[PDB]
């Protein structure tokens, strides 16, 4: 009387794998023979990357940039000397790093109005309440409201090369293409109506900590307001307190001469960002990016650690299985 | 005592004929269903959390706790609202049925709801009665109608109901012609077999002739009329007072060991959450003590937040951490458990194994909440008659005057006459062609199985019963003589008197009184000299496991009969406990009787009762037989059922051994002395009498230091099988209740088939009710019902084992996959400013429990056979013994929590060390804090889904569809949720995070590694299980 179907009688045809030591040990060797060659490749390709960092926050008498730690004059120009003992072959990337800068703080992360930065006419005139401590200035809305835009990195770094002659050779630093493609061309847009930016921002002022308004960050109209590469990069809130963000990029030259030949260099810093208040640190990083990214030994070491422990354990269990 | 008039006319508070089994009507649905759901710990806890998120500023939007709570409450209410609607509809069909009523000289049609008490109801053939009617008139002569009560008490016999004699000639002839009749019935009782009443008809003169109305006149509600033209009856009980609706109970046995282990797991996870919220808060204010740690000039507190009280800030900070870590309590565990029980319950009923051809019925499930308890049984308490021994009695070895006939014209005839009379066997009247058998189609079917054997035993000899013809009895006396007998009276068998009798007028002679009964009841009535030879014949049959019934007659003179007749009809008149006054009015009638001889009948065991018990012992269950029959008769069956092996020593705590009060004190202690010598097991078995047991349990206050029952339990707990004989239904409950509360939680299962077993079925952890011939009382009050006893092997070893494993793994997996989910969000607080910053987007927090990881575990808990269902029943020796709640103890609980903590740490610090790279792409781009959250989440989802893939041993196509469908849904939904800028959404924080994550090769390699490291202890564990 009860329905005699496969499902109702708990008799659906099932693969039903069988597991013994004879069918799981071969997997250990295979998994132990694929994570070892990959790890060797990853570990080696990490060491090929040549990367240097320059700390210039000062805080010590010997530091060349300590002359403008305390507020003395608005423009500081401190120079750092460093030498490259190994040439950088491919295209080189320039980063600036900050320490003890909690960009992942809850109150800091939400301090933005992503509808305003997308080019919404209504939101531009009245920003949201999430950016409240930096919402209105002098009874006028702030065009990039929020703590994220307010604390933008604003000191200039420059690269110089010293040859046989004592004269410095400036290095051309490119600025385009340092932010994600999508958020620059889709997520971050200027307000809709207008021919020139200064007219689109009528009732909106500049952030309190800024010097120049948002509609004059760059001379190019393609990086002027809300689409400035240096601005868009700073919005992407860092995951950890210690982070590095893309500043510029020195493209590889057409000729065979390397991008950064081995020699002495000078770092021209227009010191403007004060971080000694919260015991932070400022760094400049020149790196060459491989197919996997930057210089990180974690992936290489981890595969060797995982690859060997699977092979070492697989052999021992095979040894125990064989004799016993 | 109620008075009912037939036509509500001269010769108040009565319920309407409208039964409702629904819980919720229409409007109290939401107020009551929601209130019942929010009485649970987890359902109420997410109500507090939702209010907290609304009343104060919290790390996540109220959607993250409002949407998951709204979904589970809705689905749970829909499931419960669905069943309540089905119950209401089933009542709607009964209530919205057209019934024909003689309102006033008219055959008007009214719905079955409109029937009141005291109105003439006309019932046509093949239709169930709308209410409890008293047979007043029938179409055919003798006023007999055949009623099938198969839907009430599972009997397909066409029971012959008799109408009122004074109203016999009212068939379609002015049944409304001012029918003066005041019926006085007792208040409704759920007896279903006992009806006491008294009609009061008034004729043209001043007369008040009144018949005793018994169960022979009551046509119960919900019974199908058969083989009768039409019926006139009077409604007496209409709705919620009917004997059909008074048996709507059997639900107070609902609590499982897994359900209470959920609360034990849920208390721990609340204290883990309290610790995390306390640890972070105390570390937050240690961290914030540094003046530049908080407000370091880039994010500055608003003036409202800066000037608020610190005590309130500390409290709100603690609450913010509770909201942040609330997802450690599974929101969808109740709904998934409830659906698993509801859907997985059908597998018992759908099973073709639990199918009996004779009954045409399968297994029926009354309580789905105890499915996991069938895989935890430890004690089995079994009824004897009907459960272990089917009620198919066979006549063997008749005895006359202690001579064992196997006198020839005088004593020989009386015994066969007494065998062919003094019964209610009620042969099938519609016999077929006589040429089919030796005489005709003479199938005998009746209520009592012993009386069927006796009549069939006479049929083996010349005499044959062919009676029941308009109150007449016909027996063939080895010749062509019809030999009619006029049945003047009949004395119904009752448990008090332990005997039944009839009073019959001889067609050409004096009045007789044939009497049956057990030896212990009839022998005092019979002469002493006859006993000495008959008793030994009874003892040998009784010892050999044959049920014995002694038969005696009594000559009644007409002068004696007249005084008896006046005594009998006077006693039938009275209400107010007639049956007890019955018990005395004819106990004194049968005092001096002449014994003829005893008899023997066989009670054959069920199909595989010996094999079923052999498997139950092999599974590690202690089987006790609680019975209410004689000791020596039950003792023989226990040897037959292989319950006692031959070498077993029988420690008899019977009444013959314990005759003295102080003997019990010594004789109870020597077994503890005797057995402990064996203990410094399966060689000793115990027998208990009901009289002895009552002394142990009641007369136990006399011994305080040497507690009687404590010593008694010590003996029982280490014996083979404790037979318990001559026990009243109350004593059956006491034994079950005694076992439950000792040395932890011994799960008890009681199986029975009669009203003597309802007491113990309700008390035990699991109640199994066999659909026997005795009735449906045991089935109605049971959690599960089976048609045979041999189905207990399949129910416990196959279904019970599978039900437990599926839900013991489901429960452990919910707490595992939620601890893995929150642990990264807790470790992130150290690398944040203890600011209650969520690691994941609000999209992932909501979707994790209800979409990403909700279906693969549900399909697992319904379609997972870690061991095949065929190998489970075929090999019971070990597998039932493996899981004594082992899958949900302190041992395996620490393994899941430690595995969750290990995997939770690998997710975070695997990705934490990955973001030291400063760029994971060939393009040099950098990743934010939302790409950090999605790397951790993507590894998390892929791990918990693949961890479940390793635990599956039964890969159906549904298992592939949900396990690989949930991973494919996560990837698609991440792409969809990260491809368009919605206008309504304000965060826009996840615009293109997932797609940019997959652009890099390093993250593809990083994700693969972290999944393998997280799953390493799980893979490694099964390999060590392959080693030995
Ligand atoms: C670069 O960006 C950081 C981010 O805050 C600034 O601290 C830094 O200096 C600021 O220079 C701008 C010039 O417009 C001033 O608005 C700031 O000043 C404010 O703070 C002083 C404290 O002495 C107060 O009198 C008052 O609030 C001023 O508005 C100044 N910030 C500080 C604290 O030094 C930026 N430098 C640039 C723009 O190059
Ligand atoms: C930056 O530029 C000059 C070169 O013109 C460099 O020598 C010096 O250290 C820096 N300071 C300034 C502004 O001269
Ligand atoms: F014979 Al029983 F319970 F059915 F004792
Ligand atoms: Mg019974």
């Amino acid at each position: 009387r009860p329905d005699n179907t496969a499902f109702k009688q708990q008799r659906l045809p099932a693969w039903q794998p069988i597991l013994t030591a004879g069918t799981v040990l071969p997997i250990f060797f295979i998994i132990g023979l694929i994570f070892i060659p990959i790890g060797i490749g990853i570990f080696v390709t990490s060491n090929n990357i040549r990367e240097i960092e320059i700390d210039y926050t000062g805080t010590e008498p010997s530091s060349p940039c300590n002359k403008c730690l305390s507020p003395d004059v608005t423009p500081c120009f401190c120079t750092i000397n460093f030498t490259l003992e190994k040439s950088f072959e491919g295209n080189v990337f320039m980063y600036y790093g900050l320490s003890n800068f909690y960009q992942n703080h809850r109150r800091y992360v939400k301090s933005r109005d992503d509808s305003q930065l997308n080019g919404d006419s209504s939101a531009l005139l009245n920003p949201s309440k999430e950016c409240e401590p930096y919402r209105r200035n002098e009874d006028k809305p702030i065009a990039p409201c929020g703590a994220i835009a307010n604390s933008m990195f604003n000191d200039t770094l420059e690269l110089f090369l010293i040859g046989n002659d004592s004269y410095p050779i400036p290095i051309a630093l490119k600025k385009k293409g340092i932010a994600w493609w999508t958020d620059k061309n889709v997520k971050f847009r200027n307000p809709p109506g207008g021919d020139n930016l200064e007219e689109r921002f009528k009732g909106t002022t500049k952030p309190v900590n800024w010097l120049k308004p948002v509609y004059m960050l760059d001379s190019d109209p393609d990086n002027n307001g809300f689409i400035n590469e240096d601005f868009i990069v700073w919005m992407r809130t860092a995951a950890l307190p210690t982070f590095r963000k893309l500043y510029r990029l020195i493209e590889r030259k057409s000729d065979l001469h390397p991008t950064l030949p081995a020699g002495r260099y000078s770092l021209n810093v227009t010191y403007n960002y004060p971080v000694h208040y919260f015991d932070g640190r400022k760094r400049m990083i020149l790196s060459t990016i491989s197919w996997m990214g930057g210089k990180n030994p974690f992936l290489g070491i981890a595969y060797i650690a995982v690859g060997s422990i699977s092979f070492l354990l697989g052999v021992v269990l095979l040894v125990i299985n064989h004799k016993y | 005592t109620r008075t009912v008039f037939v036509g509500n006319h001269p010769v108040q508070r009565f319920c309407d004929n409208r039964i409702v089994s629904s819980k919720y009507t229409l409007w109290n649905f939401l107020p009551k269903n929601l209130f019942e759901q929010f009485r649970r710990i987890a359902n109420f806890y997410f109500l507090i959390i939702f209010l907290v998120q609304v009343t104060v500023d919290t790390p996540t939007s109220p959607v993250t706790s409002g949407l998951p709570l709204f979904f589970v409450i809705t689905v749970t209410a829909i499931k419960q609202g669905y069943e309540d609607w089905l119950r209401h509809r089933a009542d709607n069909e009964v209530n919205k049925s057209t019934v024909y009523i003689i309102e006033n000289a008219k055959r008007v049609r009214k719905e079955s709801e409109k029937i009141k008490v005291g109105d003439v109801v006309e019932v046509q053939a093949d239709e169930t009665f709308p209410c409890d009617l008293i047979l007043l008139s029938s179409c055919t002569t003798d006023g007999t109608c055949y009623v099938t009560t198969a839907s009430l008490d599972g009997e397909s016999n066409c029971k012959t109901h008799y109408a009122v004699r004074d109203t016999i000639a009212l068939c379609t002839a002015e049944s409304i012609d001012t029918l003066r009749a005041a019926i006085e019935c007792e208040q409704p009782q759920p007896d279903l077999y006992k009806f006491v009443g008294r009609i009061n008809i008034y004729s043209n003169s001043l007369e008040a002739v009144a018949r005793s109305l018994g169960p022979e006149n009551l046509l119960l509600k919900g019974a199908t009329l058969k083989n009768t033209e039409k019926i006139y009856g009077v409604a007496v009980y209409t709705g919620m007072e009917t004997k059909m609706a008074l048996n709507y109970q059997g639900k107070s046995q609902k609590r499982s060991a897994v359900e209470k282990s959920i609360n034990a797991f849920l208390i721990v996870y609340l204290f883990i959450l309290l610790t995390k919220a306390a640890v972070c808060t105390t570390l937050k204010y240690v961290w914030q003590s540094t003046p530049y740690n908080d407000e370091p000039w880039y994010n500055q507190k608003t003036q409202k937040e800066r000037e608020t009280l610190k005590v309130l800030k500390m409290f709100t900070d603690f609450l913010s951490f509770m909201v942040l870590f609330n997802f450690i309590i599974p929101v969808s565990m109740y709904v998934t458990v409830e659906m698993q029980k509801f859907l997985g319950s059908f597998f018992i009923s759908w099973d073709k194994d639990f199918y009996d051809e004779e009954i045409n019925e399968g297994a029926l499930v009354n309580t789905s909440d105890l499915n996991e308890e069938l895989g935890q049984v430890d004690y089995v308490f079994t009824d004897k008659t009907g459960t272990l021994t089917e009620n198919s009695m066979e006549f063997i070895e008749c005895c006359i005057d202690g001579h064992k006939y196997k006198v020839d014209k005088n004593r020989e005839e009386l015994f066969l006459r007494a065998l062919c009379l003094c019964h209610t066997v009620e042969i099938k009247t519609n016999d077929a062609v006589d040429g089919a058998t030796e005489s005709a189609e003479l199938t005998y079917i009746s209520s009592s199985p012993d009386e069927i054997a006796l009549v069939k035993g006479a049929k083996r000899y010349g005499f044959t019963f062919l009676g029941n013809r308009n109150g007449y009895m016909r027996v063939e006396n080895q010749r062509k003589e019809i030999e009619e007998y006029e049945l003047l009276h009949t004395l119904n068998f009752d448990a008090v008197r332990r005997r039944m009798s009839v009073i019959v007028k001889t067609q050409e002679g004096d009045i007789l009184l044939f009497c049956k009964g057990a030896d212990s009841a009839v022998f005092p009535r019979v002469q002493n000299h006859e006993i000495e030879l008959t008793k030994v014949h009874v003892e040998r049959n009784a010892m050999d496991g044959y049920r014995t019934l002694c038969v005696a007659f009594k000559e009644i003179a007409p002068d004696d009969y007249e005084r008896i007749n006046r005594q009998l009809i006077e006693a039938k008149m009275a209400l107010q406990d007639r049956e007890e006054k019955m018990e005395k009015v004819f106990d004194d009638i049968e005092t001096n009787m002449n014994l003829i001889g005893a008899t023997a009948v066989e009670d054959k065991l069920q199909d595989q009762a010996a094999e079923t018990i052999e498997a139950l012992h092999a599974a590690g269950l202690k089987v006790w037989v609680l019975t209410g029959d004689k000791m020596e008769t039950a003792k023989s069956t226990c040897y037959a059922c292989r319950l006692f092996q031959t070498n077993t020593e029988l420690l008899e705590l019977t009444t013959k051994t314990i005759e003295e009060s102080e003997r019990k004190e010594d004789r109870l202690h020597e077994l503890l002395i005797e057995y402990r010598k064996k203990l410094l097991h399966q060689e000793y078995g115990l027998i208990i009498d009901g009289s002895t047991l009552s002394l142990i349990l009641n007369s136990s206050q006399d011994s305080s230091s040497n507690n009687y029952k404590s010593i008694f339990l010590q003996i029982c707990m280490k014996c083979t099988a404790v037979l318990c004989c001559r026990m009243a239904p109350l004593q059956k409950a006491q034994i079950v209740r005694m076992v439950k509360n000792l040395k932890g939680s011994p799960i008890t299962l009681s199986i029975g088939d009669g009203a003597n077993d309802v007491s113990m079925i309700l008390e035990s952890h699991v109640g199994i009710g066999i659909k026997g011939k005795e009735g449906r009382q045991a089935a109605r009050n049971s959690d599960y019902s089976v048609p045979k006893f041999k189905h207990l092997k399949k129910l416990l070893l196959a279904h019970g084992h599978l039900y437990y494993v599926r839900i013991a793994h489901l429960v452990q997996y919910f707490f595992y996959k939620n601890l893995c989910f929150i642990l990264p969000q807790f470790l992130y607080q150290f690398f944040c400013g203890f600011s209650q910053q969520p690691l994941y987007d609000a999209a992932y927090l909501t979707m994790y429990n209800i979409c990403f990881t909700s279906l693969p575990i549900l399909a697992y808990s319904l379609l997972e056979q870690h061991i095949n269902i065929d190998t489970l029943t075929s090999d019971p020796r070990l597998y039932m013994k493996i899981s004594g709640n082992a899958m949900l103890q302190l041992g395996p609980f620490l393994y899941w929590t430690f595995l969750a903590a290990f995997e939770g740490t690998v997710f975070f610090f695997g990705t934490y060390f990955l973001f030291q790279t400063a760029s994971l792409e060939e393009n040099g781009k950098v990743y934010g804090n939302w790409t950090f959250g999605t790397i951790v989440f993507t590894v998390l989802v892929f791990t918990v889904t693949l961890k479940l893939a390793l635990d599956t041993r039964f890969w159906t196509w549904i298992n592939h569809f949900v396990i690989w469908g949930s991973l494919a849904f996560y990837v698609f939904f991440s792409f969809f949720w990260g491809g368009i800028i919605w206008p309504f959404l304000k965060q826009q924080r996840m615009y293109f995070v997932f797609a940019q994550m997959l652009s890099s090769v390093s993250t593809w390699l990083a994700i693969i590694l972290l999944i393998f490291i997280s799953l390493f202890p799980e893979i490694l564990l099964i390999v060590l299980k392959n080693v030995r």
